[PDB]
DNA sequence: TGCGAAATTCCATGACA
DNA sequence: ATTGTCATGGAATTTCGCA
DNA sequence: TGCGAAATTCCATGACA
DNA sequence: ATTGTCATGGAATTTCGCA
């Protein structure tokens, strides 16, 4: 503070104050003639207060804060002090946006077999058709084969009714869902334990994680819309049609329809493929086993030039889910406990709980 | 002549009336000829209407080239014919009083009747809830003649619910005793 | 049709049917042994019906439709017929998504002078503060200098009250706004004609066009949020503070605050810049004229690898504004009358009106 | 000593009471010393409270180093002093009965009084709505002594509303006649 | 062993409360 | 304790028909 | 006429009902 | 008849202090 600046005025050299400048006194204050002009050099014991008043004018970041300070002051390594303050401003840390993108998305392996993994989800509310407002959508991971059920609500109870009917055909090893009320209930947990079905949940507020079924939702709405053009939106009666229509549609990249991936032979639908007319069912089935293993699988895309990837022990902040008007979009900083994979982490959260969270719902806390 | 495939032929039939369960009285039985895969639909009557409603569910999953049946009223109605023609499904009837399917199918239909009976005793009223578990059972049952279950032939994979206990299917002395008493 | 195929069966060459294949008859139908298998060659008079039944199964696009047809048929140039049908399917054309991006954005020149152009807009509804729910935001194009007014509604009448107060300072040549109810009313038009102010409107549903003010809205909400952290959202009393705070904040890229761009000298606010303390006001003003003309101006970014740019007479479709559930997201095709600039067009619309529309609210009609 | 700048000194004063217009009775007058730029605020009273409310609007646009005023009650109150101290504004008073500004300011204040009078005749009740147009007039008026209008000195540009008719500012024989009659 | 055209494959774009 | 996806239609690339 | 560190500039990211 | 914008904080690049 005053020891340093005293020591300076008498022309002896202090580390950080370049020797080639003349450091006078005037109006009771230490000054210096820098090429930009004459600036006051405050004592070190004053600096934090100054940086703070400058930052507080509009809660500005590094440069915009520095430019205020530089108007009146100079001292060695100003930005280090500015940055020290930014890293401690609660208000800035939880309100500002990130400017680092997520690391590139994972492309999980396709389930190996039909019934290994189901992805389920609700669409709706839709315009009321026959008293029905929602659709339960069930998508077999491996095949894409899809089942549709009209419900009155997206409830556990309507889920259970529908899946009792579906599972008459087969029991899946795993059912993946998002964290909707209907799937996370204890009743639904029981329903699945009762059948040796494992329940797997998306990280919260991250529908991409149910990508398989969400994407099928798009096709379902898109075909429903086309069929309803210029008619009243009476969709209930079309579910069966849409289900069958989609289950028998080719994926151009795969060259197979979901029905074919499931059964290895077309049923009596229009334009049935007849290429295995001469094989025995058994010959057919082992051609299907071959087709199933050799399907195109996409790869992890290039990282963007400014992504971040979570490191164990890093300070990171979870996005507020449904942030009120004029309230911060981020939670207080929290720590990465475990890196589950490069897009998924466990954090020690804003209360004191463990949360498994998508990297897309996180930012790295700025300034460390 | 070309080998037999799944969806080549569905064999359909009604079983009932049964004691009412959740309002239902009958079971429409559909068995795929090639695989012996069974689907079951509860109905309130053996009518064309109930058949159509039920087959509309199934035929939104897969459509048979041929439906085979006895000359039941529901199946010989001209509405049922109009329905089938609409879906390009050929209808096929066994001559009256002479019901013929195929050994595989007959044996399947037998298993169904017997397994039903075994569970509608003690709880003659709770069968509606059990239809799912019955189908899984029937479809994960090993076939003597083929090396495979219907599940396996239909989907070309093992099943997550194998029924490793090829089961009794016969009535214990207790069940013969309270079935020969309840049906009196 | 039958002339062609007859002519063919007898082994004479028809243009389009390669000679090296054997074209027989069987079951009453012309067939051919192609490497994929035996396919039926329908008569030309049957083809449109076939392509149409195949397309109609799930309203599939090019490949997915072709793959159905190829199951049973072969003929010369199948995709040309498939594409002919896709270009005529109303339902597909107005429901499908585009897969061509817009051309790169324009960066309009900065207004030359303060008061040349105002950008105005509403923020809200906000949580009620003193009976107020909205904020009128007025941003001088050249300087960024911003005025804030709390209103009870985003009405013409509250706009006029506020602008009567603002224009006590100066009258702007132009006022740019979006097409909100408050700005498009005949009352507001009169209010502006009365003062020789020209009204300029954004293309509809395209807030980027009010980018100048929208961006300032962000800063306004962001500073309001920080100031309100852990307090009840009593914002009315902060407008003045926020206004002044922002008008005196540096833009790091420019190295000037909006207040400086407007007045060329700081007022008695904290950390006032003092570099022109020794210039006369007139010397100061001509330094300001110099500073104003030399400000950083960004440039049009690279086009994405698959953008489109409108050509006069092209078929294009305008995005439906607020599309009902299960209804098409696009309007019927319409024609580009005039290319106003490469991001702006006049089209002969879905009724029979002329509409000036942003390229971002258009897709090029597929298959021509 | 350093040249004079805008915001160096604001000169403030009350004019009124006037006939009520939209509920208002007075005008707080603020004139920038360097430029002669004028801001006008209608108030209901010459109180510290009305002054503060009005200056809070202005000082959210720009803050003067110094406010100069006569020893009016509103300005010499300790609330008004607390207000100014909070904003780092030095307060400055002319000695009682001896009001001094600067020639530029005095002339400006004169123009304001005269131009007001000229418009509050015929419509002594509609002045509230006219305050905007008065300011534009005053601020786009050519200054004999400087080559420039206040607008130009404040913003360093020409204005989109120049008042090319350096105007009468004097009362026509009709207005002297119905002002020497209405004020009786 | 090479050409012009058709066929196939590539892949950016955008939508799944 | 978990993780994006895939129909689409121009363009790029390969294959086909013929010589 | 060159080094290590500070200062400045660059610029992708994301949000403006 | 119109058209994106700019605070942000790491990283890349330049300039500074000294020799
Ligand atoms: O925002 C939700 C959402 C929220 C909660 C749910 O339970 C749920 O099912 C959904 C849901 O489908 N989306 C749509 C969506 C938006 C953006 C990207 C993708 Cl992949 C996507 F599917
Ligand atoms: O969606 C609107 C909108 C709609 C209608 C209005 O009248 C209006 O003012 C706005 C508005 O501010 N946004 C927010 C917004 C969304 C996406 C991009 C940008 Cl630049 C952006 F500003
Ligand atoms: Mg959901
Ligand atoms: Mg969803
Ligand atoms: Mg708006
Ligand atoms: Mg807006
Ligand atoms: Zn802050
Ligand atoms: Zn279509």
């Amino acid at each position: 503070l005053d020891a340093e600046l005293d020591q300076l005025l008498q022309g002896h050299y202090i580390k950080g104050y370049p020797k080639q400048y003349t450091y006078f006194l005037e109006d009771g204050k230490v000054k210096v003639s820098r090429p930009e002009g004459v600036k006051i050099i405050p004592p070190q014991s004053d600096r934090q207060k100054i940086v703070l008043q400058a930052h507080n004018l509009a809660h500005t970041g590094r440069e915009a804060t520095l430019l205020k300070i530089a108007n009146l002051y100079w001292w060695p390594n100003m930005r280090k002090d500015v940055v020290k303050q930014l890293g401690r401003c609660q208000q800035c840390l939880i309100t500002n946006a990130s400017n680092k993108a997520s690391g590139p998305i994972l492309r999980p392996d396709r389930p190996q077999k039909p019934f290994d993994k189901f992805f389920i989800d609700y669409i709706g509310p839709l315009p009321p058709s026959q008293g029905y407002l929602y659709v339960l959508v069930v998508v077999d991971g491996m095949t894409g084969f899809t089942w549709l059920y009209p419900t009155k609500a997206p409830s556990t109870s309507a889920t259970v009714k529908s899946l009792n009917v579906l599972t008459s055909i087969a029991i899946p090893k795993v059912i993946h869902s998002d964290q909707g009320a209907a799937f996370t209930s204890s009743t639904f947990a029981e329903w699945a334990k009762e059948r040796g079905i494992h329940l797997e949940f998306s990280t919260p507020y991250h529908p991409q994680s149910s990508g398989k079924v969400e994407r099928k939702n798009s096709d379902i709405k898109r075909l429903l819309t086309k069929l309803l053009v210029g008619r009243p939106t009476k969709w209930y009666d079309l579910l069966p049609v849409v289900q069958l229509a989609l289950n028998n549609t080719y994926s151009p990249v795969l060259k197979y329809t979901p029905h074919q991936l499931l059964f290895g032979i077309d049923s009596n639908t229009p334009f049935a493929n007849q290429d295995t007319l001469d094989l025995t069912r058994e010959e057919e089935l082992s051609l299907l086993q071959e087709i199933r293993t050799s399907l195109y699988h996409p790869s992890t895309p290039p990282a963007s030039s400014r992504s971040w990837s979570p490191v164990v022990g890093q300070l990171v902040q979870e996005r507020v889910a449904r942030p009120a008007s004029l309230r911060p979009r981020w939670h207080k900083p929290s720590t990465v406990l475990k890196v589950l994979n490069p897009r998924t982490v466990v954090i020690l959260d804003h209360l004191g709980n463990n949360r498994t969270v998508s990297i897309d719902n996180l930012k790295p806390t700025s300034h460390q | 002549d070309r080998p037999q495939k799944p969806f080549d032929k569905f064999f359909i039939d009604y079983i009932g009336p049964l004691p009412p369960s959740q309002g239902y009285l009958y079971v429409l039985v559909v068995v795929d000829g090639m695989t012996g895969f069974t689907w079951l639909y509860p109905t309130k009557a053996p009518s064309t209407s109930a058949t159509v409603k039920s087959l509309n569910v199934l035929t939104s999953i897969a459509i048979p080239k041929v439906i085979h049946s006895d000359q039941g009223a529901a199946f010989t109605s001209s509405t049922f014919a109009e329905w089938a023609k609409e879906r390009g499904i050929h209808l096929e009837f066994s001559t009256p009083y002479h019901p013929q399917s195929s050994g595989k199918v007959e044996r399947k239909n037998s298993d169904i009747k017997r397994l039903l009976t075994k569970l509608l005793v003690g709880r003659p009223t709770k069968w509606y809830d059990l239809l799912p578990v019955v189908q899984l059972a029937l479809n994960n049952t090993y076939s003597p003649v083929l090396k495979y279950t219907p599940h396996q032939l239909l989907f070309g994979i093992d099943s997550n619910t194998p029924f490793a206990n090829q089961d009794t299917l016969d009535l214990t002395r207790e069940e013969e005793l309270s079935l020969l008493q309840e049906i009196r």
